[PDB]
DNA sequence: CATCCGTGA
């Protein structure tokens, strides 16, 4: 997932793990 | 001043061309020459002579050699003339019609001078005619083509 | 324009305005991209026109400090060890320090991999620097971009020229009848939709007590009830269709901050700026020559690219010197066939159909008691009909406009509705149109790939795959490598993998190419949604591999190859196209440049009050301008009579244009032009 | 160098059916199955809704009190409604349902000679206190006929013209087995693939396709 | 030797240009005859002494210019500058 | 022709339609006929169809940079609200289809329509008044489509095979009607080299003389050829009476054919011939199989190998500067050379690695569109980027766009991309201003007479004398001589005159002087010929658009201005140089010239250059 | 409105105009009718030949101007109608100075040559010529490698068999404006045939043939259609 | 040949 914060549809992401801060 | 009026024309045309050559643009020398021709149509007044030509004034070759053709027949001193090269801007401003000049650039300057010299405009040009709404003095506008009578051949006749 | 249009426009960095600079004062230094703009202001998003570089958007992660400067977040590295502690830095403060790039490899604890890493330094200079000297590092790879910019998948594959247009055009997207989320995302599509305010977010947690198309009621945990009303079929500032629909069903458990109902251009709380179209990268009978676009008629028969457009028509009744304007159903010399769609007051009835020229609000005004024509006096004695003193001043439908009347707003001075001095009755009729997509409508993708619809073929004419499915959109191959925006190509590949679904081979282990691929993407369903964050996400090796993973259709056959291409059949000749064509799915947006607005013409009409020339604009029904540049073209040709006509009897010849209209309708010859009234003006201005 | 009258075989499935036609001329199979494909997708007669009316509604762009959907989304849901009518002239259907619960294509009441083939189709989720009285008009036609045409005829202000997708055909394709073995054994075998909407049979679709084409190719045979 | 000229390309301009001094001349040549033909039709209804009517067969609803341009090709007109 | 929307035209011809409505009694007067058109009664759509009958309209597309910016068309009523435009005139309007609009002006007076159909009709303005080259030629899909079939593929199926053993000759067909049936069965490739007997195509001039003795080829006379099926279909368009062309159709090849057709064959032939080419280009662009994939775009094999070589040659330069043996001005100057050399070797790595099947290269090398420098950027590497100063950055973008640029790379490329868009907007403003100055200065310049009669002209260098012998064509031949008219009889060494005076220089008339040996001709110029007002016709010579002597009355002054300003957008001296020349400014360079001819006396000093010249003829 | 059929003419070929077709049926009718005239009409042509003074192909025939190649080609253009399916054989022999044509051929019973004026080969003095021809029947076009064993291996030459009596067919689809609709299709069809059959008849046969194919489909129900 | 004001882009 990318933004697992609100209760959103699951959009899987090619990524290096981004945990600095939410937009 | 070194190589004369004809050489300076050939130099401009090819130096101009050289810029469009490098970037892959092909303009025929013809079109360039048309503009170049318009730059040298004026010669300056070295000595006034008997003429009414103010010294240090750029006047057309046609006018310069026709006034020096009238004064030569009059008996007075002809004005000494040296050829002069003009940039297209000031050349466009030095035009005979104040209408064409004012409708180009520096409109406040054109009118100030023209209203003082009492310059009368013969509405005979492209920019001149378009403004007043006359047919332009070129193409299908010239009297040669404009005044044409078309009639059926004597062979052609109602049935 | 869209939930993003607002968003983008709510945060803009303009150097224009009072206290700032003028457009002519700005040289070439003010406009270009400065080094300090990193993470603060976007280098991509800026207008194309004469305002370029003087207008920009704020970078995503940036914020404003109490002194009016722009701060930006960086992660703090103690000693080669990344710390979650974050401090916001200003422009000049960062220059005194040294910053590492976001994508630099980091230990699971927090340490760096290589001693020398990529380093950002004052004055836009960059060098390799030992790990002992590293002060800070970027928050995100996508730190330097703006909101609309980060919504461009595979941004780092498109040149800044087209990527610029890719950002600018998203702004002009149009809200469709219903909207789908893109198969290829970037992750930004969620937070953009929420922070737009044009969706409905739940304030406090609870359960949906009742849901209707009109409103949603939420039963909280403490007992209180908040009701969220749905904006239904409202006209935006730009005539687009702000229409909201409830997502949740009655009885759903909803937490705080969750989207319970989204608006236009939104699908399940995500920015839905377009549709997912089955693309084909090929020339086709020239109909897509020079950036034109061919569409499947399926997009017309299934309203896939159909939009609703609302217009507000206004008219008032004032107090005049000859009496007062009154809004009535009785208009002089009009049949009952024309008035048929009005009510008793003179207003059109809601739901009625209106075409151009028809009457919306019947108003008549007392015309001045001037001596009527002796020839019209004679004409009124024969038929014995006495003239009324009321002239028709009705509100008719403007040329081009048409649709269904979807509401009336009337304000009367009588009904105590407070009006400006002089006005009695004011009427507002609202008319919506259901514009399907047609020829000349400007479409675009996110990669600066624009163009208009050249032709929409019948569904059968369309180049189709082996299983019979016809493609939706046929883009031309020629206009791709030139623009350097081959991110539209990568979107097509990943777009196909997302539609078919895939499954990496786990037998004999996890393959070496899909080794950096996170676990959750090793198996995907048909019609799956994925994220390709800018400066992260998919890489060319994984994309190529995924093209091999493509799951077969219902008939048990794979349709595209490892190249991403497939074999098409020409729907016209039947024979198969000689070579494999690149097929996949692309996200295409409907931009707000529609022919139904753009088209305009005029025989005769209104004229300038001073120069006596035609007026200008479609709004005033004015004619085109034949400028100084166009008069040179005529002059060059030598078409004196054409040029003369345009500037005389076609323009401001007061007596000419009238006698030209008569010569035409009588079928005679065009008379000789006179004197341009404008020239008379000049000779008087000189005087 | 061989002569044999052709065949027209069949390998079935409920919704879709494979037709096998052989033996055909070399390089003829493609431009033959295509002429059927283009006849199917465009000019096969079917039936669908043309116009509707709702209680308390005068135009497409509004909401019924108590219902979750708006008329736009409701009309858009009814586009996937599958209908088959024998009445060559227009007929009127009905749908009336009140209180809580869901309404479907099953609650539609088709008169004599009209049949709904997909009753499980969702139309609208009527919450409590929500009432929905509708009135649908069904006609026979072919291809695709836009809504915009109904309105100018004289249709009263109550009516809401809806797009018509008459085409009962779903998806058509083909593949060809050409035996190019160097001999007088060179022929093509056609495998046509036709899937319908459960409005008509795949066979009945190929039959109306042929009847059309036969009548068209009969004008090339008539003398001057 | 070419293909049949369609619509506004007929009569072929090349053969039109053989019977005239320049492109510009042909314009006034034709147009002034187009004026004569349209006069004749408007005058004839109420006036005698009109210019000679169409020296060729008028096509159904044929434009006066299109009539003139054809009989120029028929050499049925005289040319004066 | 042009597609005019049914909605646009009705308001355009509104009083022309009202006229015929009361003619055919649909309306009782002019007031009611007006009401009919506004209500858009179904009657008027039949009436309007008759009104616009061969009544030309104008299509203007701004900016109007040259006179072909406004062209006439035969209006065609069309469903929809968009204007339909011919794919060829897009070269003239410089109009694409990314949302471009066009103004429409309807001529009323009898003279105006005459001017439109004759002077301004698009089918008459085929050539550029600036160069005489075709603008209405195959351009994008069309060129790639034709280039397809005229290509000769070595081992393709159906190819001609000599007889050997027990099997006779394979690949010889009786007629084009046969070869058509072969590819229909699947035996013949439309690109394969075969042998066919043709009956309706004139053979090459070199072969016609061999097979007929120039007995005059005739429709029916046969002859054998060695081409491909596609090259035959292509020559049926040119069509008869034109010598067969057995080559593959690069754009330059197609540019030659049309330019030849412009000369000899008449206008209505060219207009129809080029039309057939368009229809053929698109149908075959379709089945050309030209498609962009991630697979068709391949990164070089020695990608990392080559870049490691020059990065190693770079680190050597960095360490040579680290010791301070290299100047800072010299350090980057060498670093620029290293990576410039690198980028080249990457491009070479693509050409040979890329099949000629590759659609990315197929489009580039066929002159259809795109540069290989784009292909390099896409598949190889971006290379050097420009500084805000303009100088090339010492740091190189090693990544291609297929691989994905690094975050920092995208940033610096973007900077350059923007400043490019800014300048492209600023030059245009300068270009249009220069244009308007040029127009005003040459407005009184019109062709008023047929001949000045003066013998004055100017010398043109026809060709340069090769050192070993023979001759070398001058590079300025096309632009300085090819359209001129002679001012003096051109004689060789003999007393035999090759070209008379008063003769227009054509293509074969250059070769008559080129083979004769004469390398200098005197030609009548606009400069030399002197008349009262404007210029003469003869001096000016061949109008680049007609291919014939300029008509008396043409405003050659304005056309010249447009012809100079139109392509001014494509410059780097540059455009400021062009202004510096036409405005006669005392230049920046200010290079000195010799006052009197003589022996040069160089006496350089390190602080200053001084040049003395001893006069050749006495003098001081 | 029911569709029309038209004809513009020439001796060997003619153009056919079909209008107005329901929108989208021009192309639906286009390539399907072309591939029928070219492939689905039976005739007769030369399968293989045999020459007396030939043991290999590169050397020309003793006493003949033309090469071995150019004679095969001229023979390909020979139009012949055989009455029996089974392969027949005709002999053509001539000697001395002059020109050999298609009227010199000795044809079997029920086998007709339709262009007896066709040039074939120019013989000179002391020039002998004896040729055995093998005539079969079929459809369309058949390559030469498939006929490499149809003659005695003492100089048997495989020839490209052009069975089909229709030579070349092209088509264009323009749009005709019916009522207010400018969508309707107009089909133009160019058809050139041999000297064996008229184009006007070659279409009726090609038209009748296809009616049979679409019969199979129609037989099932004959539900609905309108003309 | 280099500055100061006014006029354009
Ligand atoms: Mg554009
Ligand atoms: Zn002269």
């Amino acid at each position: 997932s990318n933004n697992s914060v609100p209760g959103a549809p699951n959009r899987v992401s090619f990524a290096k793990l981004r945990e600095p801060l939410e937009v | 001043r070194v190589q004369g009026p004809r050489e300076v024309q050939i130099h401009l045309v090819r130096e101009v061309q050289e810029v469009y050559r490098a970037q892959g643009v092909s303009i025929h020398d013809k079109h360039i020459e048309v503009i170049v021709r318009q730059m040298l149509r004026r010669v300056t007044i070295i000595d006034s002579g008997s003429t009414e030509f103010l010294p240090g004034s750029l006047i057309d070759r046609a006018e310069f050699e026709a006034e020096n053709r009238r004064v030569v027949a009059e008996g007075g001193e002809p004005a000494a003339g040296r050829p002069v090269l003009m940039g297209i801007t000031k050349a466009s401003l030095a035009t005979d019609s104040w209408l064409s000049a004012a409708s180009f650039q520096e409109t406040t300057r054109v009118l100030t001078d023209a209203a003082i010299n009492c310059r009368s405009d013969k509405l005979n040009g492209l920019k001149e005619n378009v403004i007043i709404g006359k047919l332009i003095p070129a193409g299908t506008g010239i009297n040669r083509y404009r005044n044409i009578a078309v009639q059926p051949t004597e062979e052609a006749r109602a049935a | 324009n869209n939930p993003l249009s607002g968003l983008t426009h709510k945060r803009r960095l303009s150097a224009l305005g009072p206290g700032g600079l003028s457009r002519e004062r700005a040289g070439l230094e003010v406009r270009d991209v400065h080094p300090s703009h990193y993470g603060r202001m976007c280098p991509i998003e800026t207008p194309e026109g004469p305002n370029i570089g003087l207008i920009g958007s704020l970078s995503v992660y940036a914020r404003v400090n109490p002194f009016g400067f722009i701060e930006t977040p960086y992660r703090k590295v103690v000693d080669g060890v990344v710390s979650d502690e974050i401090v916001y830095l200003t422009a000049d403060e960062e220059d005194r320090h040294v910053v590492a790039q976001a994508n630099s490899p980091i230990d699971a604890d927090g340490r760096f991999v290589e001693p020398r890493v990529l380093v950002r330094r004052k004055a836009g200079e960059v060098e390799y620097v030992p790990s002992s000297e590293v002060d800070y590092m970027d928050v995100s790879p996508r730190q330097m971009v703006s909101v609309a910019t980060a919504m461009i998948p595979f941004l780092e594959h498109d040149d800044a020229n087209r990527a610029l247009m890719g950002a600018n055009m998203q702004r002009q997207a149009v809200p469709l009848v219903r909207s789908e989320a893109p198969l290829v995302g970037t992750g930004m599509e969620l937070r953009a939709a929420i922070d737009a305010g044009d969706v409905v977010v739940a304030e406090e947690s609870g359960v949906i007590e009742e849901v209707s198309a009109d409103y949603i009621t939420v039963m909280h945990d403490n007992g209180t009830r908040r009701t969220y009303r749905m904006r239904k079929f409202a006209r935006s500032n730009h005539g687009t269709c702000a229409n909201q629909c409830p997502i949740v069903d009655a009885g759903d458990r909803v937490e705080a901050g969750q989207v319970i109902a989204d608006g236009p251009c939104t699908d399940d709380g995500e920015m839905a700026l377009g549709k997912n179209l089955l693309v084909a990268i090929m020339p086709w009978e020239g109909h897509n020559y020079e950036d034109a676009i061919i569409l499947s008629n399926r997009l017309v028969e299934e309203d896939v690219l159909t939009s609703i457009h609302i217009e507000e028509h206004e008219i008032d009744a004032r107090d005049t010197k000859l009496g007062a304007e009154e809004i009535t159903r009785d208009i002089p010399n009009i049949s009952d066939e024309v008035l048929a769609d009005l009510d008793e007051r003179g207003i059109v009835r809601i739901g009625a159909e209106v075409r151009d020229g028809d009457i919306l609000v019947g108003k008549v005004t007392p015309k001045g008691e001037t001596e009527l024509t002796p020839e019209e006096r004679l004409l009124r004695a024969i038929f014995g009909e006495k003239a009324r003193e009321v002239r028709d001043t009705s509100l008719k439908v403007p040329h081009g406009e048409s649709g269904k009347v979807i509401g009336i707003r009337v304000f009367s001075r009588e009904d105590e509705d407070e009006l400006p001095a002089g006005v009695n009755e004011l009427v507002r009729v609202y008319v919506a149109q259901k514009r399907k997509i047609s020829d000349g409508d400007k479409l675009a993708g996110r990669h600066g790939n624009k163009g208009v619809i050249g032709k929409i073929l019948p569904v059968e004419d369309m180049p189709f795959l082996a299983d019979g499915t016809p493609v939706d959109i046929i883009l031309n191959t020629h206009g791709v490598p030139r623009r350097m925006n081959i991110g539209q190509i990568l979107e097509t590949h990943l777009g196909w993998c997302a539609h078919s679904g895939w499954k990496v081979d786990a037998a004999k282990g996890v393959p070496d190419w899909a080794a950096r691929l996170p676990d959750e993407l090793l198996e995907a369903q048909p019609n799956a949604i994925v994220s390709t964050p800018v400066f992260d996400g998919a890489q060319e090796a994984e994309l190529q591999g995924l093209l091999s993973c493509t799951l077969p259709n219902r008939d048990g056959d794979v349709l595209v190859d490892a190249d991403g291409k497939a074999m098409l059949f020409d729907g016209r000749s039947g024979e198969p196209f000689p070579y494999p064509v690149t097929v996949g799915y692309m996200y295409i947006m409907k931009l707000h440049h529609l022919v139904d607005d753009k088209i305009h013409a005029r025989s005769t009409g209104p004229y300038s009050m001073i120069t006596q020339q035609p007026l200008g604009g479609k709004a005033q029904f004015g004619g085109q301008r034949f400028g100084e540049m166009e008069c040179w073209a005529m002059q060059a040709y030598g078409a004196a009579y054409t040029l003369q006509e345009l500037l005389t009897i076609k323009s401001d010849d007061t007596v000419g244009r009238v006698k030209v209209y008569e010569a035409i309708v009588k079928g005679e010859n065009i008379p000789e032009p006179g004197i341009p009234e404008s020239f008379k003006v000049l000779l008087k201005e000189l005087q | 160098i061989s002569q044999r009258p052709t065949l027209s075989e069949d390998v079935l499935t409920d919704n879709r059916s494979q037709f096998v036609i052989e033996p055909l001329e070399p390089g003829f199979g493609y431009t033959l199955g295509n002429s059927l494909r283009r006849t199917l997708l465009s000019s096969i007669p079917g039936a669908a809704v043309t116009s509707i009316r709702i209680d308390g509604v005068l135009h497409e762009f509004t909401t019924v009190p108590g219902v979750k959907e708006d008329v736009t989304e409701i009309i858009l849901n009814l586009k996937s409604l599958v209908v088959s009518s024998e009445e060559d002239e227009p007929v009127t259907m009905y749908l009336r349902k009140q209180g809580p619960g869901e309404v479907t294509a099953g609650d539609i009441v088709p008169p004599a000679g009209v049949t709904v083939h997909n009753p499980g189709m969702h139309i609208a989720t009527l919450n409590d206190k929500g009432k929905l009285e509708v009135e649908l008009v069904v006609e026979r036609g072919r291809g695709y006929v836009p809504a915009v045409q109904n309105r100018a005829s004289g249709a009263e202000i109550g009516r809401i013209p809806v797009d018509s997708i008459y085409s009962p055909v779903l998806k058509v394709t083909y593949k060809v087995d050409a035996t190019r073995v160097e001999q007088r054994t060179d022929f093509d075998k056609l495998i046509l693939d036709v899937e319908t909407k459960n409005s008509i049979s795949p066979r009945d679709a190929l039959a109306s396709a042929g009847k059309t084409l036969v009548e068209l190719f009969g004008l090339a045979r008539e003398l001057n | 030797g070419y293909d049949t000229p369609l619509g506004i390309t007929n009569p072929p301009i090349d053969e039109l240009l053989d019977r005239v001094s320049s492109k510009y001349a042909l314009v006034i040549y034709a147009a002034k005859r187009a004026r004569q033909i349209n006069d004749y039709y408007n005058q004839l209804g109420e006036g005698i002494l009109e210019y000679v009517g169409p020296l060729v067969e008028p096509g159904l609803q044929e434009k006066p210019l299109s009539i003139a341009l054809r009989e120029i090709h028929a050499d049925l007109l005289e040319h004066t500058e | 022709q042009c597609g005019l929307p049914k909605l646009m035209a009705l308001e355009l011809f509104k009083p022309f339609v009202m006229k015929r409505l009361v003619d055919l009694n649909h309306a009782q007067n002019i007031k009611s006929a007006k009401r009919m058109v506004e209500r858009q009664r179904p009657q008027v759509w039949d009436v309007l169809e008759e009104v616009i009958a061969e009544h030309p309209v104008l299509l203007n597309r701004a900016p109007t940079l040259h006179r072909l910016g406004i062209q006439a068309f035969e209006p065609m009523l069309v469903e929809g609200k968009a204007i339909q435009l011919h794919p060829l005139v897009c070269e003239a309007f410089n109009a694409d289809f990314d949302g471009d609009q066009m103004a429409v002006h309807l001529p009323l007076s009898a003279e105006a329509q005459a001017e439109a159909r004759i002077l301004m009709l698009s089918s008459n303005n085929i050539l550029s008044p600036a160069s005489g080259r075709p603008l209405a030629m195959p351009r994008l899909d069309m060129v790639t489509g034709l280039y397809y079939l005229t290509t000769e593929v070595p081992g393709d199926t159906g190819e001609y095979q000599p007889a050997s053993g027990d099997h006779p000759e394979t690949g010889v067909y009786s007629s084009p009607a046969e070869a058509i049936m072969a590819a229909d069965r699947g035996v013949l490739s439309v690109r394969a080299k075969i042998k066919v007997r043709l009956t309706q195509l004139r053979p090459p001039v070199e072969i016609e003389a061999e097979l007929f003795g120039h007995s005059g080829w005739q429709p029916g006379d046969a002859w054998m050829a060695e081409t491909t099926l596609g090259r035959v279909m292509f020559n049926e368009l040119l069509p008869l009476g034109y010598p067969f062309v057995n080559k593959q159709m690069h754009k330059k090849v197609q540019a030659a054919i049309i330019n030849d057709l412009a000369e000899r064959y008449p206008m209505i032939v060219v207009a129809q011939t080029v039309d057939k080419l368009k229809d053929a280009g698109f149908y075959w662009a379709t089945r050309s199989g030209v498609t962009v994939s991630m697979a068709d775009v391949l990164v070089p094999p020695r990608k990392k190998e080559i870049l490691d070589h020059y990065e190693e040659r770079a680190d050597k330069v960095e360490k040579q500067f680290q010791r301070g043996a290299l100047n800072h001005d010299e350090r980057n100057e060498a670093l620029v050379e290293i990576w410039k050399e690198a980028t080249d070797e990457v491009g070479q790595a693509l050409r040979e690695h890329y099949p000629d099947d590759n659609p990315i290269i197929t489009i580039v090398d066929s002159g259809a569109t795109g540069n290989f420098t784009q292909t390099r950027t896409l598949a190889g590497m971006k290379g050097l980027v420009t500084n805000p100063k303009g100088e090339f950055i010492p740091r190189p973008v090693k990544s291609s766009f297929r691989e994905g640029l690094t975050v920092l790379e995208y940033f610096i490329n973007t900077h350059g991309a923007r400043k490019g868009l800014a300048d492209t907007a600023l030059r245009t403003a300068d270009s249009g201003y220069l244009t308007r100055r040029l127009v005003d200065v040459s407005q009184d310049v019109i062709v008023r007479e047929h001949d000045c009669q003066t013998e004055r002209g100017i010398v043109v260098e026809l060709a340069e004398r090769a050192p070993d012998g023979t001759l070398i064509r001058d590079p300025y031949i096309e632009t300085s001589a090819y359209a001129r008219t002679l001012g003096t009889d051109a004689v060789d060494e003999a007393g035999n005159v090759i070209v008379e005076r008063g003769q227009d220089l054509g293509d074969p008339e250059i070769d008559a002087l080129l083979a004769a040996g004469i390398t200098q001709v005197k030609v009548r110029s606009v400069l030399t010929c002197a008349t009262s007002t404007g210029v003469c016709a003869t001096c000016y010579g061949r109008s680049m658009a007609t291919g014939k002597l300029v008509d008396i009355g043409e405003a050659v002054g304005i056309v010249a201005a447009q012809s100079i300003g139109e392509p001014g957008t494509q410059l780097t001296g540059g455009l400021p140089r062009v202004q510096e020349l036409f405005e006669a400014r005392v230049p920046r360079g200010k290079a000195p010239i010799a006052d009197v001819t003589g022996r040069v006396r160089l006496e350089d000093g390190e602080r200053f250059y001084k040049i003395t010249i001893v006069p050749d003829d006495g003098g001081e």
